[PDB]
């Protein structure tokens, strides 16, 4: 016949080697495809789904309680509410979401992020927020005048309802710790205001998707999942 | 010639000869994914200009100098906050190192870049700590300048891009570098992109009555710069 | 880990989609085969089945509906591992056929169980199975009563023995590795953040719930 | 040596370009592997790492920046050397994975790292290794605080062991062989002229130093 | 099938061989490229650079003044200087250069190469110097009349800063020694003059480089690295 | 992969056989030929 030469790689089996495999069953022709809704062709469009950040993560706190960021009328105009890092691929108030749990089968990430916050009063309470990002390389800022200082949203919730932060960039490369983070905070710019006879206490939810500049790459397993 | 940027004026000659680093002249980035989210800034008014360091006195015993950059440039002027925080960073540089002598003093100097120089350990492993990898705006002295302290000769220096400074022909030397690295944006402050060297490869002399020590002045200016998000 | 740095540019979006996220051949299972004579089976039968290791588990029920073909290979060692020239059969039973009774049983012979004969000092053996299915989709979510038998979505059975007269006496390992191919998923669902109590149902310890994220000392410090 | 006279023409040019003048294939580490049971691990790792040598790390330094893609072959053989025909398991861990921590351990069965089965007795095992770092090229020569773990520009890990149920008694050694392929190479540097003292940082000796030329009796004379 | 012959060569691992190995992560884009300036197609870029020749190699120089020529005015005209073979590849002073270093890969060599002297001195010192090359196959001359009777240069350093030499043709074939050198050697025409109050002693350096006509074969590993 | 089947003459080796045997120095290229006199095409030439 033919001359040929047996060559390296011979008879080995690699798991990821795209090859063919001979048909056990010819002849056989399976069921005809329909339509059905919801296709989904990628991962991307998986992360892209803003979902519920868990901020309140305590000890303290144990049902949905956990999804809500507290906001009251006790507290006094100025101060820091809220605290939280921008990454969804440690531990922290990202793994509750799709990203979060996305990142876990990647070893790097980068692109863009939006996070959402929505309140929830009675329609009379009033009051500003505001909505500061600080990039890595930093501690979260001190007070509000340095939070103010950088890019940031004040939020009046009495006219506005809902409020997004694009965060422009961030990345994770990848036990030394590689990524340097960057924070969100919440401030009181005024006091939470409230007429006669209404609650006084309202929560904030928080949530997060990636933009479409978001990407990932060298897929591996959840830590998760032990077995 | 007089040469003026911003608040700034040297006086130089001027010669169309200089030494371009690779061949290469510097060119603000080509556009990426994070600078099309939030556009870099390219400053120049009073940020890009001639920085001039204390100079440095060339005797008979010397051994010879190095910078690193922008590590030098990070505690100056205007750059050197926006050096502080922006945790990106791009440019290149136009470097213009002097010599003020008589034409009764002989000697030459070696002149040259060196692209992620590296000063490496005596010794054990000694890594050797933030003062020879960030010796700042005064500069290290080389201790063994034959192997450079990186445990190389200087011999083979040449493949750098370099200019002689012979004490006979010429005064000053003038090199332009890019910038090189493996990634277009860096960190300015963790990493340093290249340095600078001048080591007398032939000593200084001279005879009695002389001045027994001659200055080597350097002179900075950042080309294209483009600085990141804010720390 | 090393090489900190800033990464600028995209990556590659290739490694995202569905069908390479589900590709990669792997480890579906691990069964016994021991031929004692009269004391001991001498075969070994394993369902076909996605769910019995939780990693994959996982990353089937991310969809509501899935179709793909199956590419299996037979990795197959004897004890200590050192392999002699024995022929084996792999015979495949389709969906609603009886499986072997026995070494010798009558089932070894049906034609329309699709077979492959090979030695054990050969490479291992690979095989390309279709989209078995009813309906147009396998559904590992499926709210109403299905009973009738085991996992849901039958695709089949592998049965392995060895092919002599006599019994030899031999005691085997054969490893099951699995490919997806050609794969469509529709209906994404949420990633589970519970402990699996049992296959086939997803239920959970209602008196022990896991927390999805991970505990600090307080609300207004991030580090 | 011979054949002494004197080449009027030009050589071939091809030689002396860097592509080719980081080919050819050679032995990158040599790894053991005893499968004793428990008085011994049975499995083996090695770090994908250039410079383990000094004779292809001279080589490297010449440049400061480089890209390539690896191919790698494994010639294992058994003390003696006489092989058996035993399975084995080369598995690759990509960066920022974790490596098997013992013979029996799931980090074998993971899917996401790639492997290859094949018995001692076959010809020798080649896998391709695409560019794996984040930046554009790998440098040995970075000025500033790497830290974070071992050798620089890490490109993976290979974990060797035998495919059996119980612990085979054999003792192996497997030869690690890279040959570098499509070698783009920038900034050039000069040639080590001093002894390397460690791995990872470019030492030297300050009391003793070598010099670049060797010595005569006077500079008057050349013979 | 397709009826084939295996045949000689069958299952050997050559290590020169080129073949394709299967890709072991397919679906893996690696970073995209970018524009490093500084890239290098070729060897023989780096020889073609002049690189400093050390002339003084002796037990009695140590750092840097193994690279330095002496030229004094205690010296006599007519006498000899330095000299230096000229074998790039051979133990000797082009061991310091680059193409010495690159000559220890490869087991055949030639092509042309050029030597230049470049002189230290005050600007108002002044004199003149012989530059000559022997070719192979002849002892170094002995005066300086034998060695203006071939190809030489006189250099006037009180004019000219820098002299070049270029070399015709060099070549060794390749443990009898079958390269039979020729020597480069330097004279005094005149005595090295000097005004009053300036040093009266200066230095040359040498540099040497391969023309574009030189070409190197027969890849090896370099005697230099013991392991 | 692409269906075969080995035949007789498989894994023999025939010394008058013509075949393919691998490089095992490729990028060498041998000193170039030039003109010498007195070629020889056939032994019928010595003949004569």
């Amino acid at each position: 016949g033919i001359p040929a030469e047996l060559r390296p790689g011979t008879n080995q089996f690699l798991t990821t080697d795209d090859d063919t495999a001979a048909p056990i069953l010819p002849g056989f022709t399976p069921t005809p495809t329909i339509h059905i809704p919801g296709e989904v062709h990628s991962l991307l469009e998986l992360c892209r789904v803003e979902t519920i950040l868990e901020v309140n993560n305590t000890t303290e706190a144990t049902g949905l309680t956990r999804l809500l960021i507290p906001v009251s009328s006790q507290n006094k105009a100025d101060e820091l509410c809220a605290a939280f890092m921008v990454d969804p691929g440690r531990i922290g108030p990202w793994q509750s979401t799709l990203v979060g749990q996305i990142c876990r089968y990647y070893t790097q990430w980068s692109g863009s992020l939006k996070v959402t916050f929505m309140f929830t009063g009675s329609f009379m309470a009033t009051g500003k927020m505001l909505v500061a990002y600080s990039p890595p390389g930093s501690a979260q800022p001190a007070n509000r005048e340095t939070a103010m200082l950088g890019t940031h949203v004040i939020w009046d919730f009495g006219l506005q309802s809902s409020v997004s932060l694009v965060i422009p960039w961030i990345s994770n490369t990848h036990n030394y710790d590689y990524y340097t983070a960057g924070v969100v905070t919440l401030w009181y710019q005024t006091n939470y205001v409230v007429p006669p006879e209404t609650p006084g206490e309202a929560y904030i939810i928080a949530m997060g998707a990636d933009l479409y500049k978001f990407t990932l790459k060298i897929c591996k397993d959840t830590d998760e999942v032990t077995q | 010639a007089q040469l003026t940027v911003g608040n700034s004026s040297i006086t130089t000659q001027e010669a169309a000869n200089i030494v371009l680093a690779y061949g290469e002249w510097p060119e603000y980035c080509p556009d990426t994914d994070a600078t099309a989210v939030d556009k870099p800034t390219r400053p120049d008014v009073s940020v890009n200009r001639f920085y001039t360091l204390d100079s440095k006195m060339w005797q008979e015993n010397s051994t010879g100098w190095y910078w690193k950059f922008p590590d030098v440039l990070n505690k100056t002027g205007v750059f050197g906050q926006n050096a502080q925080f922006h945790y990106l960073y791009r440019s290149g540089f136009c470097l213009h190192v002097q010599c003020n002598a008589s034409k009764f003093h002989q000697g030459a100097l070696l002149v040259a870049v060196i692209p992620e120089f590296v000063i490496a350990g005596r010794g054990e492993a000694p890594h050797p700590g933030f003062t020879t990898t960030f010796p700042g705006t005064t500069g290290a002295t080389f201790h063994d300048p034959y192997v450079l302290d990186s445990g190389v000769p200087l011999s083979q220096a040449l493949i750098y891009p370099h200019q002689w400074i012979n004490l006979r022909t010429n005064n000053c030397a003038t090199v332009i570098v890019p910038y090189i690295n493996a990634v277009p944006f860096d960190s300015a402050i963790n990493h340093s992109n290249f340095g600078l060297i001048v080591i007398p490869v032939s000593p200084l002399k001279y005879s009695s009555g002389a001045t027994t020590a001659i200055p080597i002045t350097i002179t900075i200016a950042p080309l294209n710069s483009e600085f990141g998000g804010l720390r | 880990m090393i090489e900190t740095r800033c990464v600028v540019n995209r990556n590659g979006v290739l490694e995202t989609t569905i069908n390479h996220f589900f590709s990669r051949s792997g480890l579906v299972g691990v069964v016994n085969l021991t031929d004692g004579g009269t004391d001991t089976t001498g075969y070994v039968t394993w369902d076909i089945d996605i769910m019995g290791f939780v990693q994959l588990r996982r990353k089937c029920e991310m969809f509501t509906y899935m179709r793909f073909n199956a590419e299996f290979t037979f990795v197959t060692t004897t004890k200590n591992g050192e392999a002699r020239p024995y022929m084996l059969q792999y015979m495949y039973v389709p969906p609603g056929a009886p499986k072997p009774t026995g070494r010798d049983a009558f089932q070894w012979q049906t034609a329309t169980n699709p077979s492959v004969f090979v030695k054990l000092t050969d490479p291992p053996a690979q095989v390309s199975v279709p989209f078995m299915s009813p309906a147009s989709a396998y559904q590992w979510f499926y709210d109403g009563y299905p009973t009738f038998g085991c996992p849901n979505n039958m695709m089949g059975t592998f049965a392995v023995r060895v092919v002599s007269r006599e019994a030899s006496q031999l005691k085997l390992q054969t490893r099951v590795y699995m490919k997806l191919k050609h794969v469509r998923a529709w209906v994404p669902r949420p990633i589970r953040s519970q402990p699996y109590l049992l296959k086939n149902f997803p239920n959970y310890d209602s008196s022990k719930i896991t927390n999805s994220a991970r505990d600090r000392s307080s609300i207004k410090q991030a580090n």
